């Protein structure tokens, strides 16, 4: 389950607004169960 | 291997090296795990399964 994803996601929402933008830092939040395709790098043809 | 398991709780005076599974002795033949719904949600089963699943997932990614 994406428990810690949520905890990470909402921590960045709270106090890392000013900090992430200041470094031009793109952040990627991934769980194993949900976001398998981005981690395994196996998207559908689509 | 079930016998040698130990813990330490404070019992009114001091520390106590009491063992888990008081029923299990040298003359025991069976021990039974009891739940209401299922053993999967009794935390000595939850914990290893959860741990395995995550490690298993990782080793797949390591293999790839």
């Amino acid at each position: 389950s994406p428990t810690l994803a949520g905890m990470a996601q909402r921590t960045l929402k709270n106090k890392y607004e000013s900090y992430d933008a200041a470094l031009s830092l793109h952040r990627e939040i991934l769980c194993y169960s949900k976001d398998a395709k981005e981690i395994y790098y196996t998207p559908d043809p689509s | 291997n079930y016998s040698a398991m130990i813990f330490e709780t404070i019992v009114d005076g001091k520390l106590k090296t009491e063992k888990i599974f008081k029923e299990i002795n040298e003359h025991s033949t069976s021990y039974t795990f009891r739940s209401e719904k299922g053993l999967l949600s009794a935390t000595q089963f939850t914990q290893p399964a959860l741990t395995l699943m995550e490690k298993a997932a990782f080793e797949d990614l390591k293999s790839k």
